[PDB]
């Protein structure tokens, strides 16, 4: 035995305050509910809002954010005590419970460039891009040993001294008994925790342009190991500390600083979505089940006038079809590909940026800005282990998402051919001699192309105006020729819409000032009404947030084609293939193959999902047929 | 000497319009784009140099980047450290500023892509094997160039320019500078140049002018009054109708279109004019001046043919 602590005033005060903060029955109950939730979900980490902690107790907030280690120890002791009070049987399962933080950190929210010595031992929140992600190695915290000679069993305990002074006696792994009998380690009884080290780099867009990047090393212990991968944008909250060196009679002042992450959260807070909202969505779907699709289409891109069919197709894309995984492993894609081939200044790029802002997992690619390995998967060598590793590309990242390819026409034929597999079956098959991989990228492609000669010459056929081959065009299920029509009436409409949008001003927030050109305030990307208010300057309209939530809920639904819609679609496809479907002076904008029948089925399923139909009915089939009829033909003038 | 309309356009470019983001999330750039096609004798390079020197944040480069400094931004992962080094070109170095791109007609294809996608959306989108970023390039592009034949011959109107409609749409204003026939202008120019050289008041010094520009940009963001917007709508409708009529009469698609980008360019010029005075709203006088400048730009869209 050694110098134990009898009573500690500061520790007792801290634990009492944290237990009080966690016990919420006289208060709203947020954290009691959260602890119950983690008990139900079988976890051992609680995310506590620093804002709530500061609200209920300013002193505890300052102490936790300025001296994190012992404060977090006290908080975790209080957490374990509270979990035992709620249910001791579960509290006994896990040795310890952990306290991750979230919310807003005033001056402790820094970038790897701004994470300086001043924040040592404090809690900091760093948002950055992952560059390196080591392997998840087990680290032994309690080793069980058996002596065959004496039949004894022993347990050796190793303290987590990652940042504390460590002496060899602590880390001596036992191999011999007291009388030099051999000891066999029992792996099935020892205790190991997953450990990983990653590197967080200053975001390229937020970093100063001139200078080189700055990065910080992050240690992730159990429950936080495989939360991030290289290239991801993440927020890591944890204690910035100093790592001890190794025993030596001489030392330079230099110390190796790291960040012991207490929680890690994805930048894609938009990648994920109350009973009030659920009931609101139910009533919205039920009330007007026929014109809901049209209302959503019109409200999709409010800032862009016209383009009704283009917006309908974009909505069908955002909804996606229903994949068919057959009994033999065969795959029929459900994503929907749209190619906006258009004259200059027709809002195709703006539609691309709208889908970027709205859809979850939307990746912006440009014609020559993403070539080959940058656009699809890649194979490299570790350069340290001499072993081959995969590297996800734009479309692999965009898996279960959308890729917005601006200036698609001006991509090299090499890249356009490479994208064929992603478009059709949604995967990248890449192999070097060492390693072969079949990565999944079930992304939907939204391409913005301009025609040869710059402006679409309406006298020439669409085949000539589109500088793309039929094999490539067949990849795009919907192909929209967006001309800059010279009608004075439509010009009046467009000009009025544009000038109204340019005149609009923010409500109250702005009164004549200039938009500003970030660490001061919480980062929006990581931050925690059915219709819009009918402003006359914006309308002369479903809400953005409600549209997001409704599209999220309607994406999951999986309508099934009904025999009547199947017959209708089959007959329409036969006609579309037939020559009579196109009159004289009308030219096909894309050859009609079985890919177009798949387009019809996917569009009808997307419409049924927009309606939450649960069955793709003749209404949906007719809408898909009409959209395909509009998209796949063009009338050439003489 | 001279070039008063170009100088007014340069002032409007320096002060910029108003950057806007609508509730849906989209953005409308408030930075004007100016192109100066003209004979090599004129002082286009000198104007670009002065604009770079006077802008708060301004970089003067060429179409093929600069010596040891590119034009746009690239990102490369260092295999050893695995960090993504971001090599910043002129566009990303002059974020929230001005890029004076001399010899605009001599760019590479990658530079052409980047400028296409950065002159309107103000961003450069890059996707290497590791990351998929979207850099921010808020920059007014002041481009210079020369006729495809070196000098502008009216006999080949609409053929003295090799630029595409897609890139001329990105431009808010385009000027054509000729030097053909004026003995009086030549003697005046010689007098003025010899003066300048021997000499080497209503003129704001460079420092105060730069500070003034920065102050206006940071403080004031104007908008359009309803009457000014209606006047602009009418003028834009008539201008587009006239462009349609001229194109149909010539039976050739003019290689300098008039589009919603031109409407927004007039809007931005009016906003810049109001911002000069710090009027939170733009008036009919400002929209009329913006329309006059866009007409001086249009003296090649229709008159050239
Ligand atoms: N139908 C339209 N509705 C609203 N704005 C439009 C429309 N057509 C053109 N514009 C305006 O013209 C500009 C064109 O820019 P952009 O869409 O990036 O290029 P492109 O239209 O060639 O894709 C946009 O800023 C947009 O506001
Ligand atoms: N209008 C002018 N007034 C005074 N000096 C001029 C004028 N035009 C040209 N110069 C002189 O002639 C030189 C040539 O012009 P330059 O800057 O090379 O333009 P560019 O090469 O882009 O046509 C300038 O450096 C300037 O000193
Ligand atoms: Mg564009
Ligand atoms: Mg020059």
């Amino acid at each position: 035995a050694g110098t134990v602590v009898l009573d500690d005033v500061e520790l007792r005060e801290a634990q009492r305050d944290y237990l009080d903060f966690l016990d919420d029955e006289e208060d709203q109950g947020i954290y009691q509910s959260k602890v119950r939730e983690l008990i139900s979900d079988n976890q051992y980490r609680l995310i506590v809002n620093v804002n709530d902690l500061r609200r209920k107790n300013e002193k505890r907030a300052n102490r936790l954010l300025n001296n994190a280690f012992e404060e977090l120890v006290a908080f975790q002791r209080a957490l374990k005590d509270f979990v035992a009070s709620i249910d001791a049987t579960y509290a006994k399962q896990y040795e310890e419970f952990y306290v991750g933080l979230e919310g807003s950190f005033g001056s402790k929210h820094v970038s790897p460039r701004t994470l300086t010595s001043c924040f040592l031992s404090c809690v900091v929140c760093v948002e950055g891009i992952v560059t390196k992600c080591s392997l998840v190695r087990p680290k032994v915290v309690r080793s069980v040993h058996y002596c065959p000679a004496t039949k004894k069993t022993i347990e050796r305990r190793y303290s987590d001294l990652t940042t504390l002074v460590a002496f060899p006696s602590s880390s001596v792994y036992p191999t011999k008994d007291e009388e030099n009998n051999p000891l066999e380690t029992e792996y099935g009884l020892s205790v190991y925790k997953d450990h990983q080290t990653i590197t967080i780099q200053e975001m390229p867009e937020k970093a100063p342009a001139g200078q080189l990047p700055r990065s910080v090393d992050v240690i992730l212990d159990d429950d936080l190991v495989d939360k991030a991968k290289p290239g991801d944008r993440v927020q890591v909250v944890g204690t910035y500390r100093c790592l001890p060196g190794k025993k030596g009679g001489y030392t330079s002042g230099t110390f190796r600083t790291v960040l012991i992450a207490c929680n890690v959260k994805q930048m894609s807070k938009d990648a994920q979505p109350s009973a009030e909202d659920i009931a609101k969505i139910k009533k919205f779907s039920k009330t007007r089940s026929k014109d809901i699709f049209d209302q959503l289409a019109k409200s999709l891109a409010p800032s862009i006038h016209g383009h009704d069919y283009v917006k309908k197709a974009i909505l069908c894309l955002l909804l996606g079809g229903v994949e068919r995984d057959l009994e033999n492993g065969s795959h029929i894609r459900g994503d929907i590909n749209i190619l906006l081939i258009g004259d200059p200044s027709v809002a195709k790029s703006q539609l691309l940026r709208y889908v970027l802002c709205t859809a979850p997992r939307a990746i912006p690619t440009t014609g020559r800005g993403s070539s080959g390995v940058g656009l699809t998967a890649a194979v490299t060598t570790d350069q340290e282990t001499g072993e081959r590793r995969l590297e996800a590309g734009a479309m692999v990242l965009a898996d279960r998402g959308v890729v917005c390819i601006d200036e698609f026409d001006k991509m090299s034929d090499m890249d356009r051919t490479a994208i064929h597999e992603v478009m059709e079956q949604g995967r990248v098959t890449i192999a070097k001699a060492g390693i072969h991989a079949r990565l999944n990228a079930r992304c939907s492609v939204l391409a913005a192309a301009n025609p040869v000669y710059g402006r679409y010459d309406q006298y020439k056929t669409p085949m000539e105006n589109i500088g793309l081959q039929d094999s490539l065009l067949s990849r795009f299920d919907l192909l929209f020729i967006m001309l800059d029509q010279m009608d004075p009436e439509q010009d009046r409409e467009i000009s009025d819409h544009v000038l109204r949008m340019h005149r609009y001003r923010a409500p109250g927030e702005q009164d004549g000032d200039a938009m500003p050109l970030i660490l001061a305030t919480d980062d929006p990307n990581f931050s925690q009404q059915i219709y819009e208010k009918h402003d006359n300057l914006l309308h002369g309209m479903v809400s953005a947030a409600f549209m997001k939530k409704y599209i999220h809920v309607a994406k999951i639904i999986k309508p099934v084609l009904t025999q009547e819609s199947a017959t209708y679609i089959a007959e329409e496809y036969s006609r579309l293939r037939s020559q009579d479907s196109m009159s004289s002076d009308t030219a096909r904008t894309s050859p009609v193959t079985a890919r177009t029948l798949e387009t019809l089925i996917r569009l009808a399923t997307a419409h049924a999902k927009a309606r939450m139909s649960k069955t793709v009915d003749l209404q949906d089939a007719e809408e898909a047929v009409e959209l395909v009829q509009y998209a796949y033909f063009k009338k050439v003038l003489e | 000497f001279g070039g008063t309309d170009m100088k007014k356009a340069i002032a409007c470019l320096l002060f910029g319009g108003s950057r806007k983001r609508l509730p849906d999330g989209l953005t409308r750039r408030g930075d004007i784009n100016l192109l100066m096609l003209g004979d090599p004798g004129t002082a286009k390079s000198q104007l670009l140099k002065f604009v770079e020197k006077c802008s708060p944040i301004g970089v003067y480069t060429s179409g093929k980047g600069s010596s040891a400094a590119g034009l746009t931004a690239s990102v490369m992962r260092d295999p050893s450290s695995r960090n993504f080094i971001m090599e910043g070109g002129a566009m990303v170095l002059a974020d929230g500023g001005v890029v004076c791109i001399d010899e605009f007609d001599k760019m590479r294809e990658d530079d052409r892509v980047a400028i296409h996608e950065a002159m309107e959306q103000q961003t450069i989108s890059i996707a290497k094997a590791g990351i998929t970023t979207t850099l921010n390039s808020r920059c007014s592009v002041l481009a210079a160039a020369n006729s495809v034949f070196g000098r502008w011959d009216e006999t080949k109107g609409e053929d003295n320019i090799d630029f595409m409609p897609t890139i001329l749409s990105r431009f808010d204003m385009i000027f054509i500078v000729k030097d053909e026939h004026n003995e009086e202008r030549d003697v005046m120019l010689a007098k003025h140049v010899i003066t300048l050289h021997v000499s080497a008041e209503g003129e704001i010094d460079l420092a105060k002018l730069k500070k003034f520009i920065a102050y206006c940009r940071v403080k004031c963001g104007p908008r359009l009054s309803a009457e000014a917007a209606e006047k602009l709508k009418n003028r834009y409708i008539i201008m587009r109708s006239g462009a349609r009529q001229h194109e149909r009469d010539s039976d050739r698609r003019s290689s300098i279109p008039i589009t919603v980008r031109q409407l927004e360019a007039i809007v931005r010029i009016a906003e810049a004019l109001s911002k000069m005075k710090l009027q939170p709203f733009a008036t009919e006088a400002d929209v009329e001046e913006a329309l006059r400048l866009f007409q001086v730009s249009t003296l090649d869209a229709a008159l050239s043919g």
